[PDB]
């Protein structure tokens, strides 16, 4: 594997001091591991297949001159993507960020049938086409 | 413009102002939108 | 050349109504995010920007907005001698852009007339 | 034992017989393009975009309605299928109007995206397009019917999910238009969901009209607090401002629907807000002041007056963290007069047993029961998603409903057993014929609305319904677990409060009038200054000052549900959490932070100093308030029933009349809804008639 | 032509590159993990991180390879991977006018042997990967920040790093100095969520897991 | 038309005017509040409504490529005049 | 799995040795920065700041991490030695223009909605 | 000189409205051109997954 | 006065460690509530919770008591001293 006097470093990996993140933005933040919900406006599920990690929204005030959305939170527009939940939580613990993982919701398999639209005894018989 | 004059329209200006920087006719940026959050405007009756 | 990119300006229809309909293509395509648009249905009913600010100090004068605009509302005017003594004067409002459109309309209409066929 | 093997692009997939081609393709991962197929609505097969090629078959089948058979190989990417998709989309885009820059669906339009992926890049249509006159259906859904692709999805949603059969078609050919023919607003608690259902910009959200673009709004997932169902929602906010509320699929709480009071109520969080603390000046007039002065006043009043003269009436939209913070603060001054606006019978077991105040068999269990008995409730307005679930079970499972309250419009047909309380006792004694049905049903369900408990005889009604449940439980026709008794709450901040230990009522205030009152989001107006003793210090901590803050002396501004990360428990016992989307306006702060800072100022500092600490304290009080999205089933119905059969409270003769019996009462219920303007337009539309919803919807 | 818009496809180059990929795989089975030729005729060799010095040297010195120009050396950060950092070597052979790609992997705290001995052009490149990402290259003549300002705290090109950073600069007259302050933008970067929820390319469809 | 607020500030077409008790007005003293006098809300009003003699009519804004995307308006409701969503021009059937 | 490659040191003691000699270099250096860079802070007022910077990341226990910050501190020393940092770059360590931030919950609640 | 003397007739962009915006004349007249222009100037053309290294003899 | 302000029994539904507590709340609870029909005895249960007993006294004081692997008689005894240890 690696023959260089391969050393046991069992204790968990932590690069909190090797990222440059200031004091404030490393424990008072709370990342959120979640599979994004499908935009109910559309009907495509291609945006609900990758886990995402995001940071809590902070103060967003209005600029006195023109009215922009001024903010002082550097980790506001930064959202990471991950193939699996375990990798995302590994990244969260590696960088020392508090998390709250939400399980991936999956559409329950329905039971569609064209014939039920024109049933004879049941109430699923449609009154229009 | 003497031979081919540009098309005329109502909204076109009639006095070509020069660079208005410096003079008290400057341009000051400002928000062109109204308020978003309103206030409660507490009632006037002492009541209590 | 008639294709010269300069001071941004909002045009309007010959009737008088503004061409802009707040579709936000220009805001969605600006490489520098220099456009801020807020829309609200007007009293008549037409959808027009309640705020259309273009930040000249952040603009890169690419012309992408004037290509993206489906109604030729926002254009890059022929003006380029619009230097200002203070920074804030370069943060353009909707009113300033409309004034530019009303001022350079004679030039901008001719410039588009001599170039729209290439596009 | 029955799975049949079908092929998708060669891959072999086990599919249950009856599975359509579209679901078989979805199993692999391929999502067949579609417009008229919605997994919740019925299958129609008129869009013709799901036309997929089956190997060794010279006919493109409709994957949205074709059941697979053994040995089929669905060639999704075959040239024939691609050409079919291109032709169908050319037909769809032929007469579509060039409204993409003016259409709000732009950027999230199914038609646009499918054209980008499955469709050509030009047009061979060199003729004049059609145009359709717009139709008015109320002040919520703007209709530009020339964009309609006639997928008939709105019609099916109105027929099945909404129940009201007022949407349909007219004419034939290219001129067949989807609408209501005669002028009739599509008025229902679930009406706005058609905006989601429409794949094009034909149906659009009127309050959201021409306000923002889909690609620029930040989506933050949260939990609805208007009703007690706890529907999961997505707040889309841009520039630190709430723009619209969309449903988020949960398949247990709200499927993928939301009510109208949940959708068009974000404007309520823009008017009549409390931003800076108010204190009474020397004329008793409310004036703006710094947080320090108001907190010092409240702290001094709390320090001086102690014992039972200190009280707090928790509101209806409050969170769970603020409730526990206030409970601890008032406990440290030895005040156990924590009351709630809603009244739940505390006689017998009361809040001691969780199942006494929980919809035990969950919302998802409705789709399993065979007989439902609703007592003194109007679930159409009290809990629209619960009524939608009942209707869904009514359609397929042929569940039989029976109402004991006043006759109302519950979309589906029910069997009105009457409207007198005594009928309950009859069903308890077996004298009423329906008792036989109750003993014959294998999965019976009994639901009692929290509105019925609001009456003076709430204890008697609870005892009667518990007698019903025990009578049908002694006969073992009900299966093993199958919790029968259910209490359907209306106020969102009720179950959590009942979990914490708050008194399920307000009678403590009247019995022991306090000299200081902590109105925490209380806007029901149940208790006024007249009931209070004179020179009473009233503290209001909320967001919208409508019925509360005008009465108080310190108007410490709180945070709203869209402006806090807090725990809310629905009527089934599930405890979900809402996340921050916008920060509180002005000088307003989080509710728990306000209470903790007040405790620090007054001296009795609470232990918890962070949100995680408050959640840990919530776990300490109740461990089921942290198991997010987990229904912790309660038990011991026998003990609650035994404790209930001791009071012998007597039913009255007044009929069980729900407070809301028409659409007009559904809209303006809570403070946010009352302060909103779109619900005002809605109550106007429903009250007088159709003439109040005319507008230029041509754009 | 029948394909006036589709880019022409060359298959002879594909065969030659596949043959050389098999050649390199057979030559160094110790480090070559996986070799693949893209549809546009570019060959990529994925090797074990220990094979950085050997494989490159082979590609630089073998008569049949003669890759004597390190065109580019870069890294790609993929947080979802265990060893997120993915170092890429681009080499060009002027004798066989061919370009090759040697790609290795490395986590945050694993060193990589510096290829300065083999390709003396790498000396600056390595520093950049150290400065932008934080991958430490052992046995380097001098590793230092090359692009970031003096006293910078962090690795900008890492995905878990805001594009605006954490600290902005200003001039303070009280101290008469160019001080550094926490970042505070007049207008926050509007994050656009532009991604079609409909699958684009059926070819690159990940199988379900 | 541009009108004057009680403070003295001219209101724009968007109904924007700083409050009297607003410090932001400090920016406008010794300067002017840049406003556009040509109000689009008014300017489109007096444009005559064209008496189109067909059930539907196509509007491109005039000038072909110079105008807006061509859209078709359905002139069937006698109680209202079809208005183009791009330029605001109205149309009406000849008394139906 | 649990055992991985080392950077420079093969145990915590050697990493502490490297930290010790890095502190040696910094402590010896500090007055040279004070004089050469024309700083106005007292010599001790820089030595204690070196001590505080060393004490900041005193909680790390993974050796490879310790070698990593040893290299990073060596680089910062390298910049400080051959006038690669300037007066402003060095002065950034003493956050001067930054207003003091509060630590109690009450002041944070009084000032804004943040954790 | 050679390029000036050998300029061929034809168009200026690939005749594919999914990677090159349609002509402004076509956008204001046809459905597909308008939709493709909207999506290209709001979302852009989705590039197939992959990586490449392309270099040219720049004047440097 | 520590007049036994509130009792909170937090038992797990399924784990055997709370089994005895279940037996108690199955049988020896109705008569307990009959004894003092004012005590807010809370039986808020949760999955994967070590059976515990909280005794909130006056002025906001609590003393958690573990009920792990207790018997029904054991839980009864460990509660009777709590509600009998107050005047
Ligand atoms: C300001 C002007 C000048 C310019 C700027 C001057 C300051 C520049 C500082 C650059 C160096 C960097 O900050 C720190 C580094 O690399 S490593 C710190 C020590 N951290 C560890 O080694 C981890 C474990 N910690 C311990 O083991 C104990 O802390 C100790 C080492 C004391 C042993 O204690 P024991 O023995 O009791
Ligand atoms: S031309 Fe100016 S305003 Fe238009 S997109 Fe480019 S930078 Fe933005
Ligand atoms: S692209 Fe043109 S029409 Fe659309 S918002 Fe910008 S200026 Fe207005
Ligand atoms: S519904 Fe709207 S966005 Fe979609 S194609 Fe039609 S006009 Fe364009
Ligand atoms: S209005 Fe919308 S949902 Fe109804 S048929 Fe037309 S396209 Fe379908
Ligand atoms: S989806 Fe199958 S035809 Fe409409
Ligand atoms: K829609
Ligand atoms: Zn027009």
């Amino acid at each position: 594997t690696q023959d260089t006097q391969l050393i046991a470093v069992d204790e968990k990996l932590d690069i909190t001091t090797l990222t440059g993140v200031p004091e404030e933005h490393i424990k008072t933040r709370k990342v959120r591991i979640f599979v994004p919900a499908r935009n109910n406006m559309q009907s495509g599920v291609n945006n609900t297949k990758k886990w995402k990690m995001e940071f809590d929204t902070r103060e967003r005030w209005e600029n006195p001159l023109m009215g922009w959305s001024s903010t002082a939170d550097p980790l506001s527009n930064l959202v990471l993507t991950f193939s699996t939940k375990e990798d995302a939580v590994a990244f969260a613990e590696k960088n020392g960020w508090s998390f709250d993982v939400e399980e991936r919701k999956v559409p329950k398999p329905k039971s569609k049938s064209y014939g039920a639209n024109f049933s004879w005894n049941k109430r699923t018989r449609v009154s229009t086409k | 413009p003497t031979t081919k004059p540009p098309t005329a329209r109502k909204y076109i200006w009639t006095n070509h102002k020069f660079n208005v920087s410096g003079t008290p006719q400057q341009y000051v940026p400002y928000s062109t939108t109204r308020k978003k959050i309103q206030e409660w405007v507490p009632p006037s009756t002492p009541y209590k | 050349s008639p294709r010269f990119r300069g001071e941004h300006a909002l045009r309007r229809y010959p009737s008088g109504e503004e061409r802009c309909i707040a579709c936000k293509l220009c805001e969605a395509v600006c490489p520098a995010q220099a456009i801020t648009i807020e829309a609200e249905p007007r009293a008549d009913g037409s959808r027009r920007t309640t705020r259309y600010d273009i930040d000249m100090t952040k603009c890169i004068y690419c012309g992408f907005c004037q290509e993206a605009c489906p109604v030729d509302a926002i254009v890059e005017g022929p003006n380029f001698e619009f230097s200002t003594e203070t920074h804030e004067e370069l943060l353009y409002n909707k009113e300033k852009l409309l004034n530019n459109g009303d001022k350079w309309e004679a030039e901008i209409a001719a410039n588009i007339q001599a170039d729209y066929l290439y596009r | 034992s029955n799975l049949i093997e079908v092929f998708v692009d060669g891959q072999s997939v086990m599919v249950e017989p009856g599975t359509t081609v579209l679901q078989a393709c979805e199993k692999v991962g391929m999502q067949i393009p579609r417009f008229c197929y919605h997994e919740r609505l019925s299958v129609a097969g008129n869009c013709r975009m799901c036309l997929v090629e089956i190997e060794k078959a010279p006919k493109v089948v409709a994957a949205c309605a074709m059941p697979v058979m053994k040995g089929w190989n669905i060639l999704t990417n075959s040239e024939k299928s691609k050409k079919a998709r291109e032709g169908v989309m050319e037909f769809l885009l032929a007469n579509h109007p060039l409204d993409c820059p003016i259409c709000d669906q732009g950027g999230e339009c199914d038609l646009q995206d499918q054209s980008m992926m499955f469709g050509s890049d030009r047009s061979r249509f060199l003729e004049g397009k059609r145009a359709v006159e717009d139709k008015n259906i109320g002040p919520l859904v703007k209709t530009i019917m020339t964009r309609c692709i006639q997928c008939t999805r709105c019609i099916r949603f109105a027929s099945e999910i909404a129940g009201v059969d007022d949407l349909g078609t007219t004419g034939r050919g290219n001129d067949m238009q989807v609408g209501t023919y005669i002028e009739k607003m599509f008025m229902s608690e679930l009406s706005g969901n058609i905006i989601d259902i429409c794949p094009v910009g034909a149906l659009t959200s009127k309050p959201y009209a021409f306000t923002a673009r889909p690609w620029e709004t930040r989506k933050t997932e949260s939990i609805d607090v208007m009703d007690a169902v706890g529907s999961n929602i997505v707040v889309s906010t841009r520039t630190g401002e709430v723009m619209r509320i969309l449903p988020r699929m949960h398949e247990d709480i709200n499927e993928e629907w939301i009510s109208d009071k949940t959708r068009f109520a974000y404007d309520g969080l823009k008017r009549q807000r409390l931003t800076q603390p108010m204190i009474r000046n020397e004329k008793g007039l409310l004036t703006y002041t710094t947080w320090e002065d108001a907190l010092s006043r409240v702290a001094g009043m709390l320090q001086s007056f102690q014992g039972n003269d200190v009280a707090a009436i928790a509101g209806g939209l409050v969170d769970a963290e603020a409730l526990v913070a206030l409970k601890d603060l008032l406990n440290r001054v030895d005040s156990d007069s924590l009351c709630t606006e809603e009244v739940f019978p505390t006689a017998g077991a009361g809040t001691d047993l969780r199942s006494n105040y929980l919809l035990n068999t969950t919302i998802a269990g409705v789709e399993e029961a065979d007989v439902i008995l609703l007592v003194g409730t109007n679930p159409r307005f009290e809990a629209p998603l619960f009524n939608a679930r009942i209707r869904k079970s009514w359609l397929h499972n042929d569940l039989k409903v029976a109402l004991i309250g006043s006759p109302v419009d519950l979309t589906y047909r029910y069997d009105h057993l009457g409207d007198s309380p005594k009928i309950l006792q009859d069903i308890a004694s077996g004298n009423h014929p329906f008792s036989q049905i109750l003993k014959e049903a294998k999965k019976p369900m009994v639901v009692l609305g929290s509105s019925a408990l609001q009456r003076s005889d709430g204890t008697a009604i609870l005892a009667a319904v518990s007698n019903i449940a025990q009578n049908i439980r002694l006969s073992s026709g009900v299966t093993g677990d199958w919790k029968v008794m259910n209490i359907l709450h209306r106020i969102a901040s009720q179950v959590a409060a009942l979990d914490l230990g708050y008194k399920p009522g307000v009678e403590a205030i009247r019995k022991n009038p306090p000299k200081v009152l902590f109105l925490l989001g209380a806007d029901g107006g149940c208790i006024t200054r007249q009931d209070l003793p004179k020179d009473c210090f009233i503290i209001y901590q909320g967001h919208h000052g409508d019925v509360g803050a005008p009465m108080a002396d310190v108007i410490l501004p709180g945070a709203a549900y869209t402006e806090k990360s807090a725990t809310y428990v629905n009527t089934e016992g599930r405890a979900q959490q809402t996340k921050v989307a916008v920060t509180p306006p002005g000088l307003a702060r989080e509710d728990w932070k306000i209470i903790r800072a007040l405790s620090e100022i007054a001296g009795m500092t609470l232990p918890y100093d962070t949100l995680d600490q408050v959640r840990s304290r919530l776990e300490e009080v109740s461990p089921n308030l942290v198991r997010y999205d987990d229904v912790e089933g309660a038990n011991y119905f026998q003990q609650a029933n035994e404790l209930s059969k001791l009071v012998n409270q007597q039913l009255l003769a007044d009929p069980l009349v729900p407070p809301q019996l028409t659409i007009k009462d559904f809209y303006m219920t809570d403070s946010i809804s009352r302060a909103s303007q779109t619900m005002a337009k809605c109550v106007k539309a429903v009250t007088e008639g159709i003439q109040a919803v005319e507008e230029p919807s041509i754009c | 032509d029948t394909r006036p818009t589709i880019r022409p496809r060359n298959d002879v180059v594909h065969k030659q590159l596949s043959a050389f990929g098999q050649y390199v795989a057979e030559i160094l089975p110790k480090y070559v993990q996986q070799v693949q030729v893209s549809c546009f005729n570019e060959l990529e060799i994925f090797i074990h991180p220990d094979g950085v010095i050997p494989v490159l040297t082979f590609l630089r010195d073998h008569t049949n390879a003669q890759f004597k120009s390190l065109a580019d050396l870069t890294a790609v950060d993929v947080p979802t991977r265990q060893n997120r950092f993915e170092i890429v070597y681009n080499l060009l052979s002027l004798r066989f006018n061919s370009q090759i790609r040697v790609k290795t992997y490395t986590d945050e705290l694993t060193p990589i042997e510096s290829s300065v001995t083999v390709y003396k052009a790498a000396n600056w490149y390595e520093r950049e990967i150290w400065d932008m990402f934080g991958v430490f290259f052992a046995n380097h003549p001098d590793l230092r920040r090359i692009l970031t300002g003096y006293g910078f705290e962090g690795h900008p090109f890492r995905k878990d790093f805001p594009l605006s950073g954490y600290v902005e600069l200003r001039y303070d007259d009280e101290v008469k100095r160019v001080v550094a302050e926490p970042v505070e933008l007049a207008q926050e970067f509007r994050k656009f969520d532009l991604n079609s929820p409909w699958e684009a390319f059926p070819a690159y469809r990940q199988p379900p897991e | 038309g541009v009108r004057t607020s009680p403070t003295g500030e001219k209101v724009t077409h968007t109904g924007q005017a700083y409050d009297d008790g607003d410090y932001r007005r400090v920016r406008f003293s010794d300067r002017q509040k840049e406003v556009n006098e040509n109000f689009a809300i008014d300017l489109i009003a007096e444009q005559p409504v064209s008496e189109v003699g067909s059930r539907v009519i196509s509007c491109d804004g005039g000038g072909g490529a110079l105008g807006h995307p061509r859209v078709y308006i359905n002139l069937d409701k006698e109680t209202k005049t079809g208005t183009c969503g791009y330029c605001g021009l109205q149309f009406r059937q000849p008394h139906h | 799995g649990t055992s991985v490659k080392p950077i420079f040191s093969r145990d915590m003691n050697e990493a502490k040795r490297r930290v010790r000699e890095l502190y040696r270099a910094w402590y010896r250096e500090v007055p040279n920065t004070v004089h050469l860079f024309q700083l106005d802070i007292s010599v001790k007022q820089g030595r204690d700041k070196v001590r505080e910077m060393f004490m900041k990341n005193a909680h790390v226990t993974d050796p490879r991490v310790v070698d990593l910050l040893v290299i990073k501190g060596k680089m910062e020393l390298e910049e400080t030695i051959n006038v690669w940092k300037q007066r402003t770059h060095i002065m950034r360590f003493f956050h001067e223009t930054e207003a003091p931030r509060p630590t109690d919950f009450l002041s944070k609640f009084y000032v804004g909605h943040d954790p | 000189s050679q390029c000036l003397n050998k300029m061929p007739p034809g168009e200026i962009k690939v005749d594919d409205a999914k990677v090159s915006p349609p002509k402004r004349a076509e956008m204001k007249t046809s459905m597909e051109s308008l939709i493709h222009h909207f999506k290209l100037y709001t979302e852009g053309y989705q590039v197939p997954p992959g990586a490449t290294y392309t270099a040219i003899e720049a004047p440097k | 006065k520590l007049g036994l302000r509130e009792i909170r029994i937090h038992l797990c539904q399924r784990s055997p460690g709370s089994q005895g507590v279940r037996d108690f709340i199955e049988k020896r609870y109705v008569e307990l509530k009959k004894a003092n029909p004012d005590l807010p005895i809370l039986i808020r249960e949760c999955s994967d919770v070590q059976p515990k007993l909280w005794a909130r006294y006056a002025f906001g004081q609590e003393k958690n008591v573990s009920l792990n692997n207790f018997s029904a008689d054991q839980v009864t005894r460990t509660l009777e001293n709590v509600l009998s240890g107050k005047a």
